[PDB]
């Protein structure tokens, strides 16, 4: 019994139980409480570790499928509140440690910095010169930017937003606390999957981007208006200003003149000034037009709120999911879809599964369409922003891509009942497992052969001074010719199956060079042997980890080898040296193995970007015209040659890297070495096994013994999984804090 | 006489001097730099201009390593004691291993506070049997 | 209750703890005396 | 020079470390007290009583060299 | 550059296929009764003295020349 | 071993059922009687019915036939123990294997003859030197 | 000649805890090879790959068991 | 085939043939333990060598020990 509210249900499908678990602290003092192979505490040290291994593994706690439920609810608050908590920090160092103001007055002369570190042991001089007589790091976070869009002037807006934060995130705290321990609701409200589909289709999709149309021509409009005008962000009204005085507005915009009319009388087109379809970009600040966007927020708001009454509730109208997927059968396909209602109602991996692989699949596409649609004003131009940013997403989206395969093989593992899919979609997969993946390794093996193979054919040709038999634009040519049509009919689409559009989509599918202050932000992205030769790169790295984590999942049942293999659960190390070797057979090793064909697969695409941006895309152009491109465009000549990557690509551009001791940019030369040692050091975990290591710590162990210093809490050596898990965090964490360092003392030393 | 004829006093050396005419400040103090030369200007520096430490163990350098050294080593027996101490007194607990993981923290402190009569310590249970452990009483694997 | 005390007493937060106490000790005597290459 | 020397004690020591280890405990350990009744080369003991996983001499010859090819390199 | 190279490998694969054939001769060849209390079998008798005061070395060289090497970084 | 009866469980197909060792080398044959016609997962991946009353089933191992008994005998609400597992091969001949004696391995039964016994501990292995240049090892002697 | 309490201390060689002492906890009849079982502060190795803790007690014979208490 | 040996520390506890997915070994009578039983492996053609009998076992050190040998289409789990 804590707080007892009234109750908050008006003829509600809300159903919750009152104080299912008391408020207390006793088990915080007892560690691996949740466990029952833990709770009695550790005799040796892997006590330890399956304790943070473990610890929100909540299937493998209880059994109840709603406590299961209201475990994961409440965890989601909390995690809501730790982005809340992160996001206020962002916004309270840009209030009160960053030179946004001053960045704002003048941001073709002034490098954006929100960090200021203090002066001890001589780290001070990471404090660099970023203008204005501002010291501090260079953010490449593209966080001013987005504040200029949304039309922040003044740090005081940003220390409200992050005092709005710190709050938002007690709230959602507080709201975890309370649907876990005061109000838990059941296992039917959280079944309730079509009203949640239509809540989270018109309500959190529609009308966050319905309420963001509104704050964009309210406030983001106007204030941008006036500053690609040249006005001083001080003479600029505060934002409540245009809505207090509406001749603000409708002297920025005639239309406001005719008001709220023109809209419901479907007269929409008097609002063409402000509700545009311009494409292209911003010629003042290279950025996507705010009125593109606004417009685009509105038309987007419109359908997800449409999209959000397909579904019946409470009132006989809508669909059933399940009718629409028992509906779904064909003659290749048995019963189809029956049974996926089941599945998706019942299991929580099962929809982790999908949702992961759905939000790393959308993470990569945001890169994809940031990078060359540039939403933010000054983005474009800021190549370090535009090459992190791009990574960053693509990295998000790969680790949810992994997760996604892990989760399906835990469902295949966990929840998977043979007696409630016969013969439907997931049985046949299951029935033909072995085509399915003997194709896919064969396709792998060609993909392998037909991309990296050209590379070794024109390493060995150039090498043996023959030019004339290499794969490239000048000799033997591999011209991508589908890409060259579809940025052609990108192209022509303003004037022909996009009338009412002025300007293209993209400038990178071809038209002008947009250049904003010396540089470009964007140009046409033309398309030619090496290209085509690093996309099918792409193609076989990607096919590669699909193979691994499709594989995992269709074979963790069962295997031909291992006939029992669920019986042995989704984690763990083999089955024996016997039937030859069995190691690695798991689930989790197959995303284990698939982690590391994900970081190979994303280090060659960023490489990609990076290199192909630099050579042909990003660049300072004269006042005649010409366009001057930070490495020459060297590209079509070097990036089709292993060498050439070796030497023009990492060995040139590593020179900012290793030379950045003692300026500002030694931090990131500092970290190149500390990716380079993480990176070294994981090949101890993936290269070895515990038994050499649990006999060595049996020697220390005697030495301990010796001097009456043994612990009771016995050492062991890591278990194989989690030596696989350790090498392959390391692994991780190494090549891709290497790559880091590189590509920002790169992009912040080009320009 | 002429020994460590390879180096010179940084006081002497003139890159050195050049240097160290550009130490940069290391915190606030806007002499941070102008001590570190004063203060290096006392050892013994290369050709390039940087302090060298001998350890061979002449006292004219026993600040290069000697002292440092002793201080160290007084730190680090004390925690190892007062560890090895806490490590002891759990066994009588009935559940050590809890104690292991969930700190005692009273008699933790009570060890710590204790730990900087070490030496005598460690000597007084070397003589009284209690510090090392016989052969023939530790587990061992099979030879 | 006894609960947050033993919670506050296990060996991460413990550790923790000293560790941010001992990082305090050495950033503050390198604060108020920089630059100790050796012994003078 | 200085550094770079105990750099090679370094691996010099570790390697003897990993070589020395594996043949000492050739024969037998708390892990394995019958190892050699298995032979110096065989894949594992399985993953029972822990996992034993590069268990055997021939697997501590195979780890040590890669430290002989760093103490080289 | 060739010369000493090649020779200095060449000894590092000697040196290991030593201790290899050290582990090989424990693990084929030793009579513990035929050794016995000689100094073979007494190196056996402390393998555990042995290998942790070389991993206590090797700990030592490890950590102490890494730390020079970063703190000059 | 007389002629192996019982339906095949009713199942639509897969890929990874038997393959051309099943007809050159060897193949493997499970039998067993279900009060009820009821699903199952096949060990070589998806779902199968039983039929109500007597099954017969052919796999290509030995292994697939035990975990699918495991699965029997464990995993239905009322037990299914009366499976038998039998080796096949391409000359017809049927060899019995499980449960060898009639009853299953796991408790004691009487007439069965200990092999691969040692009157000695694992610590009293011989040494082996003492039996070098022989074909044995020190489990063999 | 062992009874129960008794603190001896582990001769098998093979065994986990050669050189470690236990507690004896109960005396089995005779015409058995090894009678004596003893429990251990220390367990064992024995588990698969990640257990948390490992085995504790073992039967012994009396030549296998030094008496210490 | 693989080997598989049964030393006089069993105390049949019949975890060893619980264990086993591929009927390698039997619970016989015996008499050196209370359980008046032990285990044998009278039919190590079949056997893979994954282990999961010495997994199984209780005894310090095991009582049941595989010692993987000759490779067959049986022992390599082959099901092709
Ligand atoms: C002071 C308030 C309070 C109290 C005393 C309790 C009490 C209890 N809770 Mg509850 N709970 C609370 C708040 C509280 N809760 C909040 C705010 C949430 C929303 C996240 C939940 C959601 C919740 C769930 C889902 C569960 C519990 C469980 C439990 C029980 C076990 C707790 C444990 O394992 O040790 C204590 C553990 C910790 C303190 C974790 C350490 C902190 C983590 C590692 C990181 C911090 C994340 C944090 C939640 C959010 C970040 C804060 C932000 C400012 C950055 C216990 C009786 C569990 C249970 O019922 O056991 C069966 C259970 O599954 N609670
Ligand atoms: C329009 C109604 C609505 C909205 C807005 C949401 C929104 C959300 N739901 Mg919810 N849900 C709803 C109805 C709704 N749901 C119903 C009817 C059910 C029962 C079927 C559920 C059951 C459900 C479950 C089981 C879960 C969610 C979860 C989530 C969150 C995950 C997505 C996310 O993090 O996005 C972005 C996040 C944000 C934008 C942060 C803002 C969050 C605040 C609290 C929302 C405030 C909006 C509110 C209407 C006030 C607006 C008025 C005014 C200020 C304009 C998200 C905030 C998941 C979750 O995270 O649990 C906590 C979860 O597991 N929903
Ligand atoms: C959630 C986002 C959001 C928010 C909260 C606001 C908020 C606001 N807007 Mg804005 N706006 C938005 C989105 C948003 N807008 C979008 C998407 C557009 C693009 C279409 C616009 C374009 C816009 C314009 C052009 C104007 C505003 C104006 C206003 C302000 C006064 C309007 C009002 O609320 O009075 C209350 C509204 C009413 C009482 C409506 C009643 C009038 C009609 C006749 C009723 C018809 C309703 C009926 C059910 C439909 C049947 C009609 C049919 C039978 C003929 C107000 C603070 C006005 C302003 O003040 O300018 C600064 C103004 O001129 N907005
Ligand atoms: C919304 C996404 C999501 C959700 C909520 C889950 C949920 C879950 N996962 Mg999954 N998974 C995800 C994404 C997700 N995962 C991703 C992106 C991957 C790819 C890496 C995986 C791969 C995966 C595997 C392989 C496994 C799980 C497992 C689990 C379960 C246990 C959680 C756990 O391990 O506890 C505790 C968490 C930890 C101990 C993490 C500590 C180690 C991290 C990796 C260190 C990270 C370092 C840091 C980021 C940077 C360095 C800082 C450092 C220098 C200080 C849990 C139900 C486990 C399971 O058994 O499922 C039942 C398991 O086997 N997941
Ligand atoms: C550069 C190192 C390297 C290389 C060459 C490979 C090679 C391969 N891996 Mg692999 N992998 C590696 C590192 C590497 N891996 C690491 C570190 C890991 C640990 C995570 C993995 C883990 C891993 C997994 C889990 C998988 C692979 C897979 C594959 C195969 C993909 C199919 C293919 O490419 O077909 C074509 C082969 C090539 C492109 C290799 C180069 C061939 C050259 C260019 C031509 C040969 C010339 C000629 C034959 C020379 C003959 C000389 C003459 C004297 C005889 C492929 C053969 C996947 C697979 O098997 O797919 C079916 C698979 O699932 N890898
Ligand atoms: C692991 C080997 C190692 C060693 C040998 C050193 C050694 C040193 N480092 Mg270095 N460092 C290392 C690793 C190492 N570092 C690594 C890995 C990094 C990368 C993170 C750094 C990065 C680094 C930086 C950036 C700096 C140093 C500095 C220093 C010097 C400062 C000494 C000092 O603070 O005065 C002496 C300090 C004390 C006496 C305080 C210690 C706290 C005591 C215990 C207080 C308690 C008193 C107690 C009662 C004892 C009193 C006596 C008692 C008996 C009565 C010193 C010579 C600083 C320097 O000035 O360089 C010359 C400097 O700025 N280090
Ligand atoms: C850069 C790669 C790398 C590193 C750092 C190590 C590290 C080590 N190895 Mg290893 N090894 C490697 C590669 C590597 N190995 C490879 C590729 C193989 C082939 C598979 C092996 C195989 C191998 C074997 C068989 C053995 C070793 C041994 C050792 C230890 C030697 C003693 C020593 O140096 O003491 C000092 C330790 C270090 C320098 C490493 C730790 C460095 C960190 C920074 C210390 C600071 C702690 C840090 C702050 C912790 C907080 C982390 C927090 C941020 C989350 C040492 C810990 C031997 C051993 O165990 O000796 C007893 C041993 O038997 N290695
Ligand atoms: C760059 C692209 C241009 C090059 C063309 C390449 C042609 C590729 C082959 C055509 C696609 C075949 C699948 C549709 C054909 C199709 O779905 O037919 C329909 C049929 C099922 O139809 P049903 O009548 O059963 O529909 C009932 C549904 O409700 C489901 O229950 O699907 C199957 O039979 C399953 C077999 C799929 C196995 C084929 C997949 C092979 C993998 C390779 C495909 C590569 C595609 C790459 C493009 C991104
Ligand atoms: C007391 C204690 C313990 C244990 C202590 C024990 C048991 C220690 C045992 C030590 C043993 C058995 C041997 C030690 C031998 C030490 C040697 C041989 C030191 C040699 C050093 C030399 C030759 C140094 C020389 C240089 C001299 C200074 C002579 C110069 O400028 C530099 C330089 C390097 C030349 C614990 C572990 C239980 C608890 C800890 O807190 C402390
Ligand atoms: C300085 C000098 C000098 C001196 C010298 C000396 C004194 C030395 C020697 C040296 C030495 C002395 C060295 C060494 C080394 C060693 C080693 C390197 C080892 C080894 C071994 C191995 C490798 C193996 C082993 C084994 C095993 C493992 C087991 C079984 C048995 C056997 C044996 C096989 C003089 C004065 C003269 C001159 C001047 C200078
Ligand atoms: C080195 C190694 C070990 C030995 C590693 C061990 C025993 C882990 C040692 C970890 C120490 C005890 C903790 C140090 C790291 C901490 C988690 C970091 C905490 C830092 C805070 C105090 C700030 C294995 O057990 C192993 C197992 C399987 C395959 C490969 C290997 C392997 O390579
Ligand atoms: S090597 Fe390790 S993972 Fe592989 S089978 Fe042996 S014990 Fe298992
Ligand atoms: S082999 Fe070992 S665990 Fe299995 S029944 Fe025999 S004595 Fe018990
Ligand atoms: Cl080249």
């Amino acid at each position: 019994m804590t707080i007892s509210p009234p109750e908050r249900e008006a003829k509600a499908k809300v159903s919750v139980d009152n104080n299912p678990v008391p408020t207390s602290f006793e088990k915080w003092g007892k560690p691996g409480h949740f466990d029952r192979t833990l709770a009695r505490g550790p005799k040796t040290t892997t006590w330890i570790w399956n304790l943070h291994a473990n610890a929100h593994d909540f299937d493998s706690q209880t059994s109840d499928l709603e406590d299961v439920s209201r475990k994961i609810f409440s965890a989601h608050f909390g995690h809501l509140a730790v982005v809340f908590v992160w996001l206020s920090g962002m916004y309270f160092h840009g209030a009160k440690f960053s030179n946004y103001e001053g960045w704002l007055a003048d941001p073709t002369h002034i490098k954006p910095s929100a960090q200021v570190v203090w002066p001890i042991v001589g780290q001070g001089i990471l404090n660099g010169d970023v203008g204005g007589g501002f010291h501090g790091i260079q953010i490449t976070s593209g966080l001013f930017y987005l504040w200029r869009a949304s039309g922040f002037t003044d740090s005081y807006q940003l220390y409200c937003t992050a005092i709005g934060g710190l709050v938002m995130a007690a709230l959602m705290l507080f709201a975890g606390w309370f649907h876990y321990h005061v109000k838990a609701p059941k296992l039917e409200w959280f079944q309730n999957v079509e009203s949640m589909m239509n809540h989270h289709l018109a309500g959190l999709l529609g009308l966050g981007s319905l309420g963001w149309a509104g704050h964009q021509i309210h406030v983001s409009m106007p204030i941008n208006k006036l500053l690609d005008a040249g006005v001083a962000p001080k003479d600029i009204p505060l934002p409540h200003e245009f809505i207090l005085e509406p001749s603000k507005m409708a002297e920025l915009y005639p239309s406001f003149a005719q008001g709220l009319t023109p809209f419901f009388t479907l007269n929409w087109g008097v609002y063409s000034d402000f509700l545009t379809f311009k494409g292209g970009l911003n010629p003042v600040t290279g950025g996507l037009w705010l009125s593109d966007t606004a417009h685009h927020h509105l038309a987007i708001a419109v359908l997800f709120i449409i999209a959000g009454h397909m579904y019946r509730t409470n009132w006989g109208i809508g669909h059933s999911m399940k009718e629409i997927l028992e509906a779904h059968k064909g003659p290749f396909t048995g019963e189809g879809h029956k049974g996926l209602y089941e599945i998706l109602t019942t299991s929580w991996h099962a929809q982790l599964a999908i949702n992961l692989a759905l939000l790393g699949s959308l993470t990569i596409i945001v890169a994809q369409h940031m990078y060359a649609m540039p939403p933010y004003p000054y983005q474009a131009i800021d190549y370090a922003t535009q090459l992190s940013l791009f990574t960053h997403h693509m990295w998000i989206g790969g680790f949810l891509i992994v997760g996604a395969g892990a989760h399906g093989a835990i469902f295949m593992v966990r929840d998977y009942d043979p007696a409630k899919n016969v013969n439907n979609l997931l049985d046949r997969m299951l029935r033909h497992r072995d085509a399915i993946i003997s194709h896919l390794n064969w396709v792998c093996i060609f993909l392998g052969f037909h991309s990296f193979g050209l590379y070794i054919h024109n390493d060995t040709m150039r090498a043996l001074g023959r030019p004339q038999d290499m794969f490239s634009d000048t000799a033997i040519q591999l011209q991508p010719i589908f890409a060259q049509w579809v940025q052609h009919l990108h192209t022509l689409a303003p004037g022909a199956t996009a009338p009412n559009a002025l300007a293209t989509a993209s400038y990178a599918f071809g038209g002008e060079t947009i250049a904003v202050a010396g540089k470009v932000a964007m140009m046409p992205i033309t398309l030619g042997t090496a290209d085509f030769m690093v996309h099918h790169i792409h193609a076989f790295t990607i096919h590669v980890t699909a193979l691994i984590l499709l594989k995992g999942v269709l074979y963790a049942r069962s295997s031909r080898l291992v006939p029992d293999k669920a019986n042995l659960g989704f984690r763990f190390p083999c089955d024996g040296p016997g039937r030859g070797g069995t190691c690695q057979v798991s689930g989790w090793d197959h995303v284990f193995l698939g982690l590391f064909w994900m970081y190979n697969s994303l280090s060659i695409v960023i490489f990609h970007f990076s290199w192909k941006m630099q050579s042909d895309v990003w660049g300072t152009v004269s006042p005649d015209g010409s366009v001057t491109h930070v490495t020459l465009g060297n590209f079509a000549q070097s990036a089709i040659t292993i060498n050439g990557w070796l030497r023009d690509f990492l060995w040139a551009q590593a020179a900012n890297v290793i030379n950045s001791y003692g300026s500002a940019l030694s931090a990131y030369g500092i970290m190149f070495l500390a990716g380079h040692f993480v990176f070294a050091f994981s090949l101890m975990f993936l290269f070895s096994g515990r038994g050499y290591w649990q006999e060595l710590i049996e020697s220390i162990v005697w030495a301990h013994n010796k001097l009456n210093v043994a612990p009771a809490i016995q050492p062991r050596a890591l278990s194989i999984i989690q030596g696989r898990a350790v090498g392959v965090a390391h692994y991780l964490l190494g090549g891709i804090v290497t790559t880091w360092a590189f590509f920002l003392a790169r992009s912040l030393s080009i320009g | 006489a002429d020994d460590f004829a390879n180096l010179t006093p940084c006081s002497e050396n003139p890159a050195y001097l050049a240097k160290s005419k550009n130490f940069l400040n290391t915190t606030n103090d806007p002499n941070s730099g102008k001590i570190r030369a004063e203060r290096y200007a006392s050892a013994l520096c290369g050709p390039e201009g940087y302090p060298h430490l001998i350890v061979d163990g002449r006292f004219t350098h026993a600040g290069d390593f000697l002292i440092p050294s002793i201080l160290f080593l007084y730190i680090a027996g004390w925690i190892g004691w007062v560890g090895r101490s806490y490590l002891i007194e759990i066994r009588e607990s009935k559940n050590p291993e809890m104690q292991e993981v969930v700190i005692n923290v009273p008699l933790a402190i009570k060890k710590m506070l204790g730990g900087f009569l070490w030496p005598l310590a460690a000597v007084g249970e070397y003589t009284s049997g209690k510090l090392v452990m016989k052969d023939s009483e530790i587990p061992t694997s099979p030879r | 209750m006894d609960g947050l005390k033993s919670f506050l007493s296990t060996a991460p937060v413990m550790i923790m703890a000293l560790l941010t106490f001992t990082a305090g000790i050495l950033i503050e005597f390198n604060r108020f005396y920089p630059d100790l290459l050796f012994h003078p | 020079d200085f550094l770079v020397h105990h750099a090679i004690a370094l691996g010099l020591h570790t390697t003897a470390l990993i070589l020395i280890k594996g043949a000492l405990d050739a024969r037998g350990s708390k892990l394995m007290p019958d190892k050699k009744d298995f032979g110096y080369s065989f894949p594992c003991d399985g993953p029972g009583r822990g996992g034993t996983c590069d268990i055997s001499a021939w697997d501590a010859f195979y780890l040590a060299m890669f430290w002989m090819l760093n103490t080289l390199g | 550059a060739a010369l000493y190279t090649h020779h200095q490998y060449i000894a590092g694969f000697l040196m290991v296929g030593a201790f290899a054939h050290g582990a090989i001769f424990f693990v084929r060849d030793y009579d513990p009764v035929a050794n016995k209390d000689n100094v073979l079998a007494r190196m056996l008798e402390h393998k555990e003295a042995l290998i942790s005061h070389l991993s206590w070395v090797s700990l030592f060289l490890g950590f102490h020349t890494l730390g020079l090497y970063v703190h000059n970084d | 071993m007389t002629e192996l009866s019982g339906q095949p469980p009713k199942f639509g197909g897969s890929t990874g059922g038997l393959l051309s060792k099943a007809n050159r080398e060897e193949k493997y044959a499970i039998t067993w009687t279900s009060a009820s016609e009821q699903v199952f997962e096949m060990p070589t991946g998806g779902a199968a019915i039983m039929n109500e009353g007597e099954n017969l089933l052919y796999l290509a191992r030995k292994e697939q036939c035990l975990a699918l008994g495991t699965q029997l005998r464990t995993k239905f609400k009322p037990k299914i123990q009366d499976y038998k597992i039998y080796r096949v091969y391409p000359s017809g001949e049927v060899q019995y294997l499980h449960p060898a004696d009639g009853v299953f391995p796991e408790k004691v039964n009487e007439g069965r003859e200990a092999q691969g016994t040692k009157t000695r501990r694992i610590g009293q292995n011989p040494e082996p030197v003492t039996i070098k240049f022989s074909g044995k090892a020190p489990y063999e002697v | 000649a062992l009874n129960r309490g008794d603190k001896v201390r582990i001769k098998r060689t093979e065994s986990y805890w050669y050189g470690d002492v236990g507690t004896v906890a109960s005396v089995e009849k005779s015409g058995i090879l090894y009678p004596v079982i003893v429990r251990f502060d220390r367990v064992n190795y024995n588990g698969f790959s990640g257990s948390a803790s490992g085995v504790n007690t073992n039967n012994f014979a009396e030549n296998e068991l030094e008496l210490v208490q | 085939s693989h080997s598989v040996k049964i030393y006089d520390t069993c105390i049949g506890c019949t975890q060893c043939v619980r264990a086993c997915p591929l009927d390698v070994l039997e619970m016989v009578p015996w008499d050196g333990c209370k359980a008046a039983q032990i285990a044998s492996s009278p039919r190590t053609e079949d056997c893979v060598g994954c282990k999961r009998c010495e997994t199984a076992c209780p005894t310090d050190f095991l009582s049941i020990r595989v010692y993987l040998g000759a490779e067959t289409t049986r022992s390599m789990g082959l099901a092709y």
